[PDB]
DNA sequence: TCGAGAATCCCGGTGCCGAGGCCGCTCAATTGGTCGTAGACAGCTCTAGCACCGCTTAAACGCACGTACGCGCTGTCCCCCGCGTTTTAACCGCCAAGGGGATTACTCCCTAGTCTCCAGGCACGTGTCAGATATATACATCCGA
DNA sequence: TCGGATGTATATATCTGACACGTGCCTGGAGACTAGGGAGTAATCCCCTTGGCGGTTAAAACGCGGGGGACAGCGCGTACGTGCGTTTAAGCGGTGCTAGAGCTGTCTACGACCAATTGAGCGGCCTCGGCACCGGGATTCTCGA
């Protein structure tokens, strides 16, 4: 038959990375002035980076036959892309 | 009545958010964004309390590392403000 | 209005727990029941799945779109049968609403019931108004700009996710990027006379008398009836180089149409192409184009008719055919 | 004696292209590609078998390794090819 | 409604299939094409094994779906 | 005392050597117990990648009115495909040159 | 007569644990006796350098407890450590305090 | 069951390089991941050096060469000196 | 009568003629001497395989071209057309070679 | 047996101009021919150090074509066509 | 809007060398048993992931305003490119010499494996003080005049 | 250069939760012995690298003229920083539910391992044609009016 269960999914949550958050990441980066058209670009780049990292974190979990993406297979997903993460291993 | 000239508070925030280590992105919106992105790759995936933290501790540290390079590009064009073309050039040079 | 993180509005959460007093409270205040959440489930879907009747009665009496498509194009009949509600499917068939419906997989609701009773009961014979000009003149664009700023609107960079109204200067729609994004999104296409009507009355007019009765109108009714987009479950691959319309422009067209750009030429004898198992909603009712929705697109310049348009589930269609599809808002046969 | 996938890359070419040759330098690159990709997937499955404290490189580990290394639809196609192949192998 | 049974040698064959039949009859039909014994045919599709007893519509085999056919190593 | 010696490569339908892949998976100390289906899967993946690269290289060579594939054709095939370029992004195909492309601002 | 190997060489890092990790990591069929005592000495030096720099940063920061911020400062302030640990992301590490000369008035 | 780390050894090194300075917990986990990462770099390069020469064992040379390859410049010049001193003090005693 | 091409059109036909070719753009003997003099402070009296200097050159030409393909985008970023010594440094600092 | 010096000038200005033309550069400044040589020397030193220490570990005195490919692989610049 | 000249491309004819093929040989893939154990599976336990609710509150947001500067336009100059002439060394051909890479044989010392014994570090508590948290004070910095 | 508001640095009370320290134990580390083979060492063959000499010409070097672009200066609008009022979810506590991570026990099918076999791949050689090269006639850029 079928899953007999509505799959409630989330959408357009990239807006959670608000304009002041991007400004503080920039200010930490060293940026003085910020154009208004770069917030959409920044959140798009962030979504792309997460899709590139989470996809590896999910297949590191699906291999272990688990269903909870742990913190050790996320640092493993970041080590593969060179973005090594110290502090969680 | 007394108004820091455009750029004074900007430098005052650059000197502030560089000496601190606290996460600059709100934790719950980033967790919701992660759950919204991971739902494309597997349904009903759960995330550890430390997974999202580790997935954001190196996510904003990549965005901060990108914005240093966006600055270095905006300065190359003899500018102060960073524009989408700056980030595009930084990503194209870095191989992304 | 107020929404949950999952897109569940007040009516959605009211119908999920099946709180009927809240349902009446939000239905007698004027809330639109024909709304889909982030998945695409309507209040009809939620109510049918959880097993509630009075909310379904009020929704059917409050002019709610019953022929709606849910997450995987699941009609309310699918969930009502998949969850074993016989009186619910009886009440649904009391209004009809395409008893022979179809999900993305192709499984008509009967293929869910796994029950004799249902198998015997089934088989019997707006928001902000964004006004931006598409290929208009200078003073025409200034006119639209002042009409937007007097009617509480904005001016975007030729497109965004909130565009609802576009205009054509001529009588027929062109084939540029903006009109395709307008037709595929289900916007209102006007013949530039609507602004002429508003500048004489300083108020909004009716878009029905100024809309062209062609493919774009079919797309408007498609968006209004909450049915899926044109190129749903259709996978498109761009072969070779393009000069008339950029490959990037076609990619954006396929993305706006809901279809997936295949990145790797679909081999007709491989296992990936034959394991697709998706159908296309706007394919002809009972033709040989539903079970085979995977197209290799190419500009009809040198490679002519290869004497074989369909090889299994992979179609070889020209870009002119892809444009005529948006012209007619259909999937023409080959 | 030195080993190379030249005999095989010619066989694969005669399948993808009936009338097409490969120069010595192209065979040297295609052999390096097959050795480099083999080493990538083998090292990934090695690091993938050590993460789960396993000691056996299974078809599942190679499938996950080619899902990790190969990007985009290339991985989805290679997984299907490997699946089709191992199914025809274990069914005989 | 016809399928493409690809043997390990690469030679494919076309044969009429009923959209609602099972695997037994279409497997016995191969004997009328190449003389392959039904007990040891082991057809494969989409990476699955497609064991007998279930209809072809269960595996969603539509028209012109290229299947495979590996024979057990005793007569290959 | 022994039946026919049908090699594992022909049993899986693929062209690459299942036996050589199995020998190299065992003799490279990637693990202790290399499975039986793992060499078949890896040989199939390698064969598919080689087939894709060769098909793209042949399509690039037919555009140059040449039949024999040269490193230039492999470079034109890998760098033109988005997925294959991501895979080989840090790879220099010797004698391959670069993609012919000039910036729209540089042209008059 | 239970003289551990870490005390013979005069190191502070475990020679036996490094040997066990070299044997279990499946790096080679055989492992020399001088490899763990050599690898445990390079790790003992790298640690004794990054911790020295972190302690210097903590002393210049008026603190007596090395935190991730001090480790980040120690890693990014040295030229050799910034090249070795160039791709790593120290959690809760922050960013080196620096501002471009063009932005300063 | 339980995890293993270089926490006590990092503490013993810190007690001799900075007798008055302590370490945190998050900074200790970072040092433990750093030691576990340089290990996988030098040992990961040792596997490669052994295979490139058809060797089956990892001697002191195949670890010195990996320190020289991975460690950058002066760090490598000092690290091989420390390793040679440790090997000399271990073989003689 | 003395046909002299405009400044900028010979460079375009030189780009079109060197982007479709695969030959090494640096002469073999000077690059070999450069490699041999660079490998003189590491280990004196060192021999080089005939295919080693070629591999070094085959990688070095690709590296300098990928650098010139990245430093040309910086020159266009500054609304210029020529590459300056200030944009190679930028392309190498963004790539992670001078940070 | 021979002592060599100042051979980076052997990378002539027209050679760098050809490399830039291949890279897509239309106009080159006069100071590029001195910074490109420095970048070239830096990269060649970075690769040749690894190749030479590979050779020294192999107890050889001839830098082969394989350890150079290995040195390029260590820096994420794997070179196809010289593996054999 | 036209006229002379350079570069690109296609067609046809020639010719050196490398790709495809064939043959002898050998060692690695295949098959057949045989035995040990890795992990698939069933089962039990516990914890952290998920969900919800209530309350506070600091950050996100919209709006008004000023001005910093991004960009466009103009002018200047300078330096890089295109070209002709001189130079010179890269390259090809040929020849010679020998240092070391590859191979093989011999041996022996180093390391895996096994049995036994023992104490070092981890889980579990448990006491304690250093950086945050608030409060008060002083110095240097930015903005206005 | 001087005056006022304010960010930033510094001294002090207390304070609490994470860090430093003590203890049981058990499992991993250390000793000792044995066996096997991986690698160190010596001898040998050749081959592949290095060095040198002679001639050629095509790339490199240099001088020169000019014009196109780099760069400085100035004006204008507009878009971004900044402040203020409002709001709106982030965040923290408190509780509850249970899905799944984690550990334990059985056993069985799968993979290591050894012996015999053979045929597919690998090295040596052998030939011919796709491709490099050159000449002629007919399409595209480019300079230059």
């Amino acid at each position: 038959g079928g899953a007999k269960r509505h799959r409630k999914v989330l959408r357009d949550n990239i807006q959670g990375i608000t304009k002041p958050a991007i400004r503080r990441l920039a200010r930490r980066g060293g940026v003085k002035r910020i154009s208004g058209l770069i917030y959409e670009e920044t959140r798009g780049v962030l979504k792309v980076f997460l899709e590139n990292v989470i996809r590896d974190a999910v297949t590191y979990t699906e291999h272990a036959k688990r269903k909870t993406v742990t913190a050790m297979d996320v640092v493993y997903a970041l080590k593969r892309q060179g973005r090594t993460l110290y502090g969680f291993g | 009545p007394h108004r820091y000239r455009p750029g004074t508070v900007a430098l005052r925030e650059i000197r502030r958010y560089q000496k601190s280590t606290e996460l600059l992105i709100r934790k719950l919106p980033f967790q919701r964004l992660v759950r919204e992105i991971a739902q494309d790759f597997k349904t009903d995936l759960r995330f550890q309390s430390s997974a999202v933290m580790a997935l954001q501790e190196a996510s904003e540290a990549y965005l901060v590392a990108l914005f240093e390079d966006t600055n270095l590009c905006a300065i190359h064009a003899k500018r102060v403000t960073i524009m989408p073309k700056d980030i595009q050039l930084a990503r194209r040079i870095r191989g992304e | 209005g107020h929404m949950n993180h999952r897109g569940e509005t007040l009516l959605h959460i009211a119908s999920i727990k099946g709180d009927i007093p809240s349902v009446e409270y939000l239905l007698q205040n004027g809330s639109d029941p024909n709304v889909k959440d982030h998945a695409g489930w309507t209040p009809l879907h939620e109510a049918c799945n959880h097993g509630h009747l009075k909310v379904v009665e009020l929704l059917l009496q409050h002019k709610a779109l019953v022929n709606t498509t849910g997450y995987q194009n699941d009609s309310p009949l699918h969930d009502a049968a998949k969850n074993g509600h016989v009186d619910i499917v009886k009440l649904l068939l009391s209004y009809g609403a395409s008893r022979n419906a179809v999900n993305i997989f192709g499984l008509r609701p009967v293929d869910y019931t796994d029950d004799e009773s249902m198998k015997s009961l089934l088989l019997l014979p707006d928001g902000p108004l964004v006004l931006i000009g598409s290929g208009l003149s200078s003073e025409q664009q200034k006119m639209l700009s002042e009409l937007a700023v007097i009617l509480k609107a904005k001016k975007y960079t030729e497109f965004d996710s909130t565009v609802t109204h576009v205009v054509v200067p001529g009588d027929a729609v062109q084939s540029t990027l903006k009109c395709m994004l307008g037709i595929l999104n289900g916007c209102w296409i006007l013949k530039f006379e609507w602004v002429k009507a508003c500048l004489r009355r300083k108020v909004c007019e009716q878009e029905e008398k100024y809309e062209i009765p062609e493919g774009p109108r079919r797309s408007r009714l498609n968006r209004e009836q909450l049915l899926p987009k044109l190129f749903d479950g259709c996978y498109f691959y761009l072969w070779g180089t393009f000069k008339h319309h950029p490959k990037d422009n076609l990619i954006k067209l396929v993305t706006a149409g809901g279809g997936q750009i295949l990145s790797r030429k679909p081999k007709p004898d491989s296992d990936v192409t034959q394991t697709i198992n998706t159908v296309a909603y706007h394919a002809r009712p009972d033709s040989d184009q539903r079970f085979c929705t995977q197209y290799i697109i190419y500009e009809d310049l040198c490679n002519y008719h290869p004497e074989r348009v369909r090889q299994g589930k992979v179609w070889k269609a020209p870009s002119s055919w892809f444009i005529d599809c948006v012209m007619s808002f259909e999937l023409l046969p080959l | 004696r030195k080993e190379s996938y030249a005999i095989y890359v010619y066989k694969v070419l005669k399948q993808v292209h009936p009338d097409t040759g490969i120069s010595s330098k192209a065979m040297s690159i295609m052999n390096s590609f097959v050795n480099d990709v083999f080493e990538r997937i083998a090292g990934e499955a090695s690091r993938l078998a050590h993460y789960n404290k396993r000691s056996t490189i299974t078809s599942r580990e190679i499938q996950t390794a080619v899902r990790l290394l190969l990007p985009g639809e290339l991985a989805k196609h290679a997984v299907s090819e490997g699946t089709k192949a191992v199914t025809k192998y274990t069914s005989a | 409604m016809q399928i493409f049974v690809k043997t390990l040698t690469g030679k494919t064959i076309t044969l009429e299939v009923e959209p609602s039949d099972t695997i037994e009859n279409v497997k016995a039909k191969i004997q009328d094409k190449e003389g392959i014994p039904p007990d040891q045919q082991r057809l494969i599709f989409a990476g699955k094994q497609l064991e007998d007893g279930r209809t072809l519509s269960d595996y969603n085999i539509q028209k012109e779906s290229t299947l495979h056919l590996v024979l057990r190593l005793r007569g290959c | 005392t022994r039946a026919k010696a049908c090699t594992r490569s022909s049993r899986a339908g693929l062209q690459f050597p299942v036996g050589r892949v199995h020998r190299l998976l065992r003799k490279g100390n990637y693990a202790e117990r290399v499975g039986a289906g793992a060499p078949v899967y890896l040989a199939a993946v390698l064969e598919y990648l080689t087939a894709e690269i060769l098909e793209l290289a042949g399509n690039a060579a037919r555009d140059n009115k040449k039949t024999r594939i040269i490193p230039r054709h492999l470079q034109l095939a890998v760098r033109n495909d988005e997925e294959l370029n991501k895979l080989l992004g840090r790879v220099t195909i010797a004698q391959g040159g670069v993609l012919p492309n000039i910036q729209s601002v540089l042209l008059p």
